[PDB]
C-alpha cells in the first residue's frame, strides 16, 4: 500500500524558519515526482513545487522561489520542506503527495496519494493555560421541557483544547465550536443539551485540557441565585 | 556461368530492403525517446517487426542470391533451372512486401482474423509475426529454391564448400518448420521458439556464412582449395559442439530445470571460438594470398566481417553468456546491443561481402569498379560499421545503467522500468545519432553501384 | 498561470439524485484535468483525471467530461459517503493550479434554530471581563443572520462567531456568538439580546435577560 | 592434420551432441507439468495466450525476459498491481484507459478488448508469474 507520514505540528515565531518530513513506502521513492501543496484557511489549494528523488532535482512555483527548499534522502525514502523567514501568510496545512505516474518527464500530472498534511502556526504568542467559565442559564429561567449549559475557553495559546462533558460520558447534544483567535489568542466555547428533569438534579461539569501547558480543569455547571 | 545471373535480382532487393529497415530502425530509434511519435497509426511495434522482418527477410534474400551466384561455379555447371530462380524471386517478394503491407495497414489482431490464424495460430510470436500463409509461402519458396539448388549440386562436382552450403541451407528451412509448431504452454512455446532463432544464427546460418567466406577467400586469395575446406570443417566443427548445448543459455529463466543454468553456461563458454577462427581463417589466408586481386573492398568486407561477427557474437555474446551475469542482465538494452552487433556483423556484412565480390562480374564489368567506386564502397563500410560499434557501445552503457537502476537494488530501493527508461534518454538520443551515421553509410555504400 | 473557476461553490442534494459541477480553466488545458475528493480525517482521492478516464478503484457512478477550458464533474446516483469537497486541478503545465472547490452537502428538512443566551459568569466578572454567549443549535439551511443589541441598540464590535460543519449524524448546522465587553462596559447596560434570522421564520428568535434580575 | 579429419570432427561433433540435446529435451520436457504447474494451466489462461499473441504484446513488452525492450515486464506485474485479489480488475481499467495520452510518453494502444478477452489475459499473466523460473527476475520491477 503506498502511503505518505507527515511529520506532526510545528510552531514557529516570525522570521523563523520551520523542516518538515514526508516519509514514504510501498513503493519505489526514487522513481516518482514528489509535490508539495499548501492550504490556508478557505483559501484554495496552492502548488509549491515538487521534487524528483531519482535525480535531485526541483521545481518551485514562481511564488514560493523564495520561500520553499525541498529535498529528499533516498535511503530513508522522505522528502523535506523548508519554509523560511516565515509570516502569518505561511500559517496552514502543508501537504505532500506523490505524483500518479512513475519517470522524470512527467513533472506536470495528477496525484494518486497525499500525506495526511502538516500544519504549521506561525505566532509570536506564548503558550498560555485557558480560562475556563461555566455558562449557566439566565436567572430562573429553568422554563422548558429541555436545558441548555454551556463552557467558555478563553485566552489559550497553542491549539488544541480537548473538551469534554462530565468525564465523556456526556456526549450526544453537545456542540463544540472551532477556535477563534482574539488577539493572539484562542477561545472556543461549547455547549451541551440536555432534558430539565436531567438537571440540575444530576451534575454537569465541563472538562478541558491544554497539553501544551499540561492543564486539566473541570467547571461545574451551577445554577444561578 | 551465365545462369549466375539470378543472383542479381536477389542482391538488388536485398539492398532495397536493407534500406527499408534502416528507416524503421531509425522511427523506433525516436520513439524511444519521444514516445508517442507516429502514434496512434504506427506503434512502436508494428514499427518494429517491420523492421525485425525486414532484417530476416533481406538476409534470407542476399543467402539466396550467394547460393544462386557460388554453386554454378562449385558445381561447374550451369544451374538446374534459371525459370525457377525467377518465378521464385517473384513470388518470395511479392509475399514479403505483401506480409510487411499487412502489418502496416491493419491492426495486428485485424490482420490475425483476416488471415485466419484462428485456425492454425502462429502470429504475435517476436521474429514470427507473419501470417500462417505468409510463413507457408516461405516454406513454398525455400523448397522450391533447394530443389533448384540442391539439383545442380546432384548433377556437378560436390565440393565441401557447396555441401556445408546446402547442408546449413536446408537445416535453415528445416527448423523453420518448428515456427508452425505453437504450444499452449508458455514454456515449452519458448523452449522451441529458440530451436529456429538460436539454432539459425548460431548453428546452421554458420554453416551458410563460413561457407560462403570460404568461397570468396578461394576466389580472391588463390589459396588451395585442400586448405581452405579443412579449415570450414574445423570452423563448424566448433560452430555445432559449441552450439547445439549451447541453446541452453537461453533456457536460465524461461521454466526449464536448472541444470540449463551449467550446460547453458559452459558450452555457451565455447561459442566465440568459431568466430575466432574465422578472424584466423581470413586474415591468415589473405595474408598467404598467391596473387593480387583487382577488388581490393571485397579483402575488406571479408577481414570486417569475421572481426564485427567475433566483437558481436564472440565477445558481447561471452559478456552475458554466464547464468549468474545474464541473471541481471536478461531482457535488457545490454540484449539489444549484442543482437545489433552479432547481425550485423555476421550476417548483414557476410552478405555484402558476396554482393561485393559477385556484382561487378554480373553486370558485367568485370572483376572490379573504376577506382571512384571503389573508394565509396570503402567510406559505406567504415561508416556502416563504425556507426554500428558506436551504436552497440551506446546501448551497453544503457544497459549497464538499466541493470544498476533497475536489476540489483532490492523491492522500494530499485527503480521502476519507466522511470529508468528517462535516465536512458541521452544514450538513447547517441543511438540515434549513430543510426544517422549508419544511413549515410548505406547510400554511400548504394551510390557504389 | 492558469487560473481555476469551480461552481457552485456549495451544492446541497440528497441520495439516489444526480449532480454535476462545474470547473473552468482561464486558457486553454487540452483535456488534462483531474477531480479530487476531500473529507475531513482521510487524506484527499484521486477521482479522474484527463477529464474523463476513472481512477484505479473509483466506482462508475463517478464521471466526467471536458476540454479546453470547460469540463465537469457527474455523480450518477448518490450514496452517502459522496457528500464532501472536490477540487479540480489542471495537468496541461506548469505551475500546476487548481480550483477552490465545491462542497457537495446533504439536504435534510429545514428547521429553525434553537436559541439560548448566557450572561458573563461571575468568576469572569471578578477577573474584570465580560462575555455574553449566544447559542444557535441545529439549525438547516446554514444561512444565519446573529445581532446583538444592547438596551435595545445593535451593537457591532467586539463580536465572533464560529460555526460548526454539518452535523454528520443529523445534518444540521450549529453556531455560537460571543460578545465580549469589559466588565466597566458591561456595567453601564441592563439588557442584553441575541437576535436569530433564519429563513424558518420571517421574524427573529430574540433571546435576552437583564443583567439585574 | 587433414581435411578428411576434420569433416569426421564435424560429422562426431554434430551427431553426439544432436542426441545429447534430444536426450535433454526428452528430460526437460517431462519437468514441464511440475514446473509450470500445469494443473493450473486452464482453457482461461490458454485463451489469455491467444489474446496476447492476437495483440502483439510482446513486440512491445517483455514476458520472462523475452520480447521487446520498449515496455514493462509482464511476468511479474501481477505482483506490483495490487496482487492474486485485485489483479483483474486492475486489467480491466488498464486495457480501457490507454492510451494515457502524456505528452513525450511512451504510448500503449487501446486493443477494444471484450471484458472476457481481458479476463482470459489476466489469468495467462498470472498464471505465467507462478511459473518457477529459478527466481527470475531479479526483484518486483522486473
Ligand atoms: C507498444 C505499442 C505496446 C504494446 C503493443 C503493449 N504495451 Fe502495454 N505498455 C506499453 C507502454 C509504453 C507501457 C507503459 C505505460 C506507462 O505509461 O507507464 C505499457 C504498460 C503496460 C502495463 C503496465 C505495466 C506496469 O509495470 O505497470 C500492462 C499491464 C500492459 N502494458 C499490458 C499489455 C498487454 C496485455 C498488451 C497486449 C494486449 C500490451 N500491454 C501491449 C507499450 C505497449
Ligand atoms: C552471430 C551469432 C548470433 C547472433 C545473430 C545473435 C543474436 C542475438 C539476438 C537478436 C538476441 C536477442 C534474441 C531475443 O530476441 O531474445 C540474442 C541473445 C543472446 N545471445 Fe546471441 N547472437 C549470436 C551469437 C551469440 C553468441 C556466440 C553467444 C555466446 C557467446 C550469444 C549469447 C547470447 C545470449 C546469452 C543472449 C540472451 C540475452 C538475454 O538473456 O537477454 N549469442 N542474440
Ligand atoms: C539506424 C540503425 C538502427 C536502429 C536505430 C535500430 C533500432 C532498433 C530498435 C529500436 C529495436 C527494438 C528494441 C526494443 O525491442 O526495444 C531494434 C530491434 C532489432 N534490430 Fe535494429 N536498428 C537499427 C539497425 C539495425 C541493423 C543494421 C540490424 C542488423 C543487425 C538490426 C538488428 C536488429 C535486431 C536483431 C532486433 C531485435 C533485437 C532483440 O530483440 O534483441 N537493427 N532495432
Ligand atoms: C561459469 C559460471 C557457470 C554458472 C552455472 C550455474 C549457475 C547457477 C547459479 C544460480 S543462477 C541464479 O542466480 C541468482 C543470484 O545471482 C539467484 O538469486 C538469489 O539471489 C537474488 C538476489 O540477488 C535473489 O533475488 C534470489 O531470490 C536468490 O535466489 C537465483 O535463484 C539463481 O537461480
Ligand atoms: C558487461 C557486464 C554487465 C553488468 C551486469 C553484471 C552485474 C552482476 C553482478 C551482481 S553483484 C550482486 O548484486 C546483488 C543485487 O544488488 C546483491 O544482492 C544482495 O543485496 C540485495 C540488495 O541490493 C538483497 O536483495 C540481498 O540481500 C542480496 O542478494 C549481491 O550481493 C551481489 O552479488
Ligand atoms: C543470439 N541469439
Ligand atoms: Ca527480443
Ligand atoms: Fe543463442
Amino acid at each position: 500500500e503506498v502511503q505518505l507520514q507527515q511529520s506532526g505540528t510545528v510552531l514557529a515565531r516570525p522570521g523563523a524558519s520551520v523542516k518538515m518530513s514526508c516519509k514514504a513506502s510501498g513503493y519505489s521513492f526514487t522513481s516518482y515526482w514528489m509535490h508539495w501543496v499548501k492550504q490556508r484557511p478557505g483559501q484554495g489549494l496552492e502548488w509549491i513545487g515538487a521534487v524528483y528523488p531519482g535525480n535531485s532535482d526541483t521545481s518551485y512555483n514562481q511564488k514560493f522561489k523564495g520561500k520553499a527548499k525541498l529535498t529528499a534522502v533516498t535511503s530513508a525514502s522522505t522528502a523535506y520542506m523548508e519554509l523560511s523567514s516565515l509570516t502569518n501568510e505561511d500559517s496552514a496545512v502543508y501537504y505532500c503527495s506523490r505524483s500518479s505516474l512513475d519517470g522524470y518527464y512527467v513533472k506536470n500530472w495528477c496525484f494518486d496519494v497525499w500525506g495526511q498534511g502538516t500544519t504549521v502556526t506561525v505566532s509570536s504568542a506564548k503558550t498560555t493555560a485557558p480560562s475556563v467559565y461555566p455558562l449557566a442559564p439566565v436567572c430562573g429561567d429553568t422554563t422548558g421541557s429541555s436545558v441548555t449549559l454551556g463552557c467558555l475557553v478563553k485566552g489559550y495559546f497553542p491549539e488544541p483544547v480537548t473538551l469534554t462533558w462530565n468525564s465523556g460520558s456526556l456526549s450526544s447534544g453537545v456542540h463544540t465550536f472551532p477556535a477563534v483567535l482574539q488577539s493572539d489568542l484562542y477561545t472556543l466555547s461549547s455547549s451541551v443539551t440536555v432534558t430539565s428533569s436531567t438537571r440540575p438534579s444530576q451534575s454537569i461539569t465541563c472538562n478541558v485540557a491544554h497539553p501544551a501547558s499540561s492543564t486539566k480543569v473541570d467547571k461545574k455547571i451551577e445554577p444561578r441565585g | 556461368f551465365a545462369s549466375q545471373a539470378v543472383a542479381k535480382p536477389y542482391f538488388v532487393f536485398a539492398l532495397i530492403l536493407f534500406v527499408g529497415q534502416i528507416l524503421f530502425g531509425l522511427i523506433m530509434g525516436l520513439q524511444y525517446v519521444v514516445g508517442d511519435f507516429l502514434f496512434p497509426a504506427i506503434p512502436f511495434n508494428v514499427a518494429r517487426m517491420v523492421h525485425t522482418n525486414l532484417l530476416i527477410v533481406w538476409l534470407l534474400f542476399g543467402f539466396m542470391g550467394a547460393a544462386y551466384y557460388l554453386v554454378p561455379e562449385e558445381s561447374d555447371c550451369e544451374l538446374y533451372s534459371p525459370k525457377l530462380a525467377w518465378i521464385l524471386f517473384w513470388v518470395f517478394a511479392a509475399a514479403g512486401v505483401l506480409t510487411i503491407l499487412g502489418y502496416l495497414l491493419v491492426p495486428y489482431a485485424g490482420l490475425a482474423r483476416l488471415t485466419g490464424n484462428e485456425l492454425w495460430p502462429t502470429m504475435g510470436r517476436e521474429f514470427l509475426e507473419q501470417p500462417t500463409i505468409s510463413k507457408a509461402g516461405i516454406v513454398i519458396v525455400a523448397l522450391g529454391f533447394l530443389f533448384n539448388v540442391g539439383m545442380t549440386v546432384l548433377r556437378g562436382r560436390k565440393t565441401a564448400i557447396s555441401m556445408v552450403l546446402m547442408t546449413g541451407l536446408i537445416g535453415l528451412a528445416l527448423l523453420f518448420l518448428f515456427s508452425f509448431y505453437n504450444p499452449e504452454n508458455l514454456t515449452r512455446d519458448k523452449f522451441y521458439w529458440w530451436w529456429v532463432v538460436h539454432l539459425w544464427v548460431e548453428g546452421v546460418w554458420e554453416l551458410i556464412m563460413g561457407a560462403i567466406l570460404a568461397f570468396v577467400l578461394v576466389k580472391i586469395t588463390g589459396v588451395d582449395r585442400e586448405v581452405i575446406e579443412k579449415w570450414l570443417y574445423v570452423i563448424i566443427a566448433m560452430a555445432l559442439i559449441s552450439g547445439i548445448i549451447g541453446t541452453g543459455h537461453h533456457y536460465f529463466w524461461i521454466g526449464v530445470p536448472g541444470y540449463w543454468l551449467w550446460l547453458g553456461s559452459v558450452f555457451s563458454a565455447l561459442e566465440p571460438l568459431p568466430f575466432f577462427a574465422m578472424v584466423l581463417f581470413a586474415f591468415n589466408t589473405i595474408n598467404r594470398r598467391r596473387r593480387d586481386y583487382p577488388n581490393r573492398a571485397v579483402a575488406l568486407w571479408a577481414m570486417g566481417t569475421t572481426v564485427m561477427a567475433f566483437l558481436g557474437a564472440g565477445v558481447w555474446g561471452f559478456m552475458h553468456t554466464l547464468a549468474p551475469v545474464n541473471y541481471y542482465t536478461h531482457g535488457t538494452q545490454l540484449t539489444a546491443a549484442h543482437g545489433h552487433m552479432a547481425f550485423y556483423g555476421a550476417y548483414a556484412m557476410i552478405v555484402m561481402t558476396i554482393i561485393s565480390y559477385a556484382m561487378p562480374r554480373l553486370r558485367g564489368i568485370g572483376e572490379a569498379m573504376d577506382n571512384r567506386s571503389q573508394v565509396l564502397e570503402m567510406w559505406g563500410f567504415w561508416l556502416m560499421t563504425v556507426a554500428m560499434v558506436f551504436i552497440t557501445l551506446f546501448l551497453s552503457a544503457a544497459g549497464v545503467l538499466q541493470v544498476w537502476l533497475q536489476r540489483m537494488p532490492a523491492d522500494g530501493a530499485a527503480m521502476t522500468f519507466m522511470a529508468t527508461q528517462d535516465q536512458l534518454a541521452i544514450f538513447y538520443w547517441l543511438r540515434e545519432g549513430a543510426g544517422v551515421v549508419f544511413l549515410i553509410g548505406l547510400v554511400a555504400y548504394l551510390l557504389s553501384f | 498561470d492558469i487560473q481555476m473557476t469551480q461552481s457552485p461553490p456549495y451544492l446541497a442534494a440528497s441520495p439516489g439524485e444526480t449532480i454535476t459541477i462545474n470547473c473552468r480553466a482561464s486558457k486553454s488545458i487540452r483535456k488534462y484535468l483531474a477531480w479530487y475528493q476531500e473529507k475531513p480525517g482521510k487524506t484527499n482521492k484521486l477521482l479522474i483525471y484527463s477529464g474523463s478516464t476513472l481512477q484505479f478503484g473509483i466506482p462508475s457512478r463517478f464521471s466526467g467530461s471536458g476540454s479546453g477550458t470547460e469540463f465537469t464533474l457527474t455523480i450518477s446516483s448518490l450514496e452517502p459517503e459522496d457528500f464532501a469537497m472536490y477540487y479540480c486541478q489542471q495537468h496541461n503545465e506548469y505551475p500546476l493550479t487548481f480550483g477552490a472547490g465545491t462542497k457537495l452537502e446533504l439536504k435534510r428538512a429545514d428547521a429553525a434554530p434553537t436559541v439560548s443566551i448566557f450572561p458573563p459568569s461571575s468568576e469572569q466578572l471578578t477577573s474584570g471581563g465580560a462575555s455574553v454567549v449566544c447559542f444557535l443549535n441545529n439549525f438547516y439551511p446554514k444561512d444565519i443572520n446573529v445581532k446583538w443589541k444592547i438596551d435595545g441598540s445593535e451593537r457591532q464590535n467586539g463580536v465572533l462567531n464560529s460555526w460548526t460543519d454539518q452535523d454528520s449524524k443529523d445534518s444540521t448546522y450549529s453556531m455560537s456568538s460571543t460578545l465580549t465587553l469589559t466588565k466597566d462596559e458591561y456595567e453601564r447596560h441592563n439588557s442584553y439580546t441575541c437576535e436569530a434570522t433564519h429563513k424558518t421564520s420571517t421574524s427573529p428568535i430574540v433571546k435576552s435577560f437583564n443583567r439585574n434580575e | 592434420f587433414t581435411k578428411g579429419m576434420a569433416r569426421n570432427i564435424y560429422f562426431g561433433g554434430s551427431v553426439f551432441f544432436i542426441l545429447l540435446f534430444l536426450a535433454l529435451t526428452y528430460h526437460t520436457e517431462k519437468t514441464l507439468p511440475e514446473r509450470t504447474n500445469e494443473a493450473a494451466m486452464s482453457a482461461a489462461v490458454v485463451r489469455g495466450k491467444l489474446v496476447w499473441e492476437q495483440n502483439n504484446c510482446v513486440g512491445c513488452h517483455t514476458l520472462l525476459g523475452e520480447g521487446a525492450y520498449f515496455a514493462p515486464e509482464l511476468g511479474n506485474v501481477v505482483g506490483r498491481r495490487g496482487g492474486e485479489e485485485g489483479f483483474n480488475t486492475f486489467l480491466q481499467a488498464w486495457m480501457k484507459i490507454q492510451p494515457l495520452n502524456v505528452p513525450g510518453r511512451r504510448a500503449m494502444p487501446q486493443f477494444h478488448l471484450s471484458e472476457g478477452q481481458v479476463d482470459d489475459l489476466a489469468e495467462f499473466l498470472k498464471w505465467s508469474s507462478k511459473i518457477d523460473t529459478n527466481q527470475w527476475p531479479p526483484n518486483k520491477e522486473g
